[PDB]
């Protein structure tokens, strides 16, 4: 169950950084980066999660398939996006909203994937 | 349209009472596109692409701002409400006290929509052309003269005088012929003030301000 997971991961976990007067947390599928039990991508039924593809161009989606929860291997399905940055919002929006498939990191969802195509078109001088 | 119907005696108060307006306005009988579609060109397309203006942005910022709460008051600069200090009359002579015109006389002309002191000394007597002026920044004399029936250009608005190595256009030459040309004659009506005109003012090792009579 989530609810117990986190209580037991709340404080002692191998993702756990604190730092600074600040705490974040680095599993994989985490948007934000942050230890709270909203924005964790294990203890969650259904998760979601954006990274940049292999090669720079693009991001990845993956979601969390429902059946195999006990099933690390097949567990997670990914996709890749590599349409323009606008169409890519759309995209990812679609995914959560149209499918009402966790409808509170959508937003979140969105800001991750603008930072991440930002950090793929060269920086001029 | 009408009329407030409604005469101020004090600031937020009117003369007439709630049942008073009743009666006088007369109620007891007056009682009761997001988006374009055209064509596209090209056969084989449908000539069908619904177009939507306001995209949705490219990029979001990582983090935003909360927008902050309403304030009923705090009106922009354009509309605040021009005071003028009494003893400021068009025709009073006042003296410049920060400017390159430190102790410099002039004559008061017109107060500008922005509040400025629009202010000229005759050019000929102490180099001071028409120039814009903060009243804060200038001492009111008692010495007037009758500016009355002195055409000042329309022309002559706040935008005219804004800042953009500078020099002085024609159209600031001829209007500075313009406004002295009917100016000087009554200069010349009461005596020496000329002489008072051309003088700058300076304290001495005598008088203090909070005695002398301005």
């Amino acid at each position: 169950s989530a609810h117990l997971q986190w209580m037991v991961v709340r404080n002692c976990s191998s993702f756990l950084i604190k730092r600074n007067k600040q705490t974040y947390s680095t599993e994989p599928n985490n948007l934000k980066a942050r230890n709270s039990f909203r924005y964790n991508g294990l203890i969650h039924r259904k998760t979601v999660g954006v990274e940049p593809a292999a090669d720079g161009k693009g991001v990845v989606v993956v979601i969390k398939r429902r059946s195999g929860q006990r099933k690390p291997a097949t567990s997670y399905v990914r996709t890749t996006i590599n349409k323009n940055a606008r169409a890519t919002l759309s995209s990812i929006r679609h995914m959560i909203r149209k499918n009402k498939y966790r409808p509170d990191l959508r937003m979140a969802a969105i800001r991750r994937a603008s930072a991440i195509l930002r950090s793929q078109k060269p920086v001029m001088v | 349209p009408h009329c407030s119907r409604n005469p101020v005696l004090v600031r937020g108060i009117g003369r007439y009472s709630r049942s008073a307006m009743y009666s006088r306005k007369a109620m007891y009988k007056r009682k009761y596109l997001a988006t374009v579609t055209k064509p596209v060109g090209g056969d084989k397309n449908g000539g069908t692409r619904v177009v939507k203006l306001r995209k949705m942005p490219r990029y979001y910022p990582t983090e935003d701002v909360p927008r902050k709460l309403l304030s009923h008051g705090k009106k922009p600069f354009s509309q605040h409400v021009r005071k003028l200090r009494a003893s400021i009359t068009p025709g009073t002579i006042l003296i410049i006290l920060t400017g390159r015109h430190r102790g410099k006389r002039v004559v008061f002309l017109k107060q500008l929509a922005s509040g400025l002191l629009l202010v000229t000394g005759p050019l000929v007597l102490n180099r001071v052309p028409l120039r814009r002026t903060h009243q804060k920044f200038v001492i009111a004399t008692s010495t007037k003269i009758d500016i009355s029936n002195v055409k000042i250009p329309k022309h002559l608005t706040d935008a005219y005088f804004k800042k953009k190595k500078y020099e002085i256009t024609e159209q600031r030459k001829i209007d500075q012929k313009a406004v002295d040309s009917q100016i000087l004659p009554k200069i010349k009506a009461i005596p020496q003030l000329q002489g008072y005109l051309r003088s700058v003012f300076a304290l001495t090792n005598g008088i203090y301000p909070h005695k002398l009579v301005f």
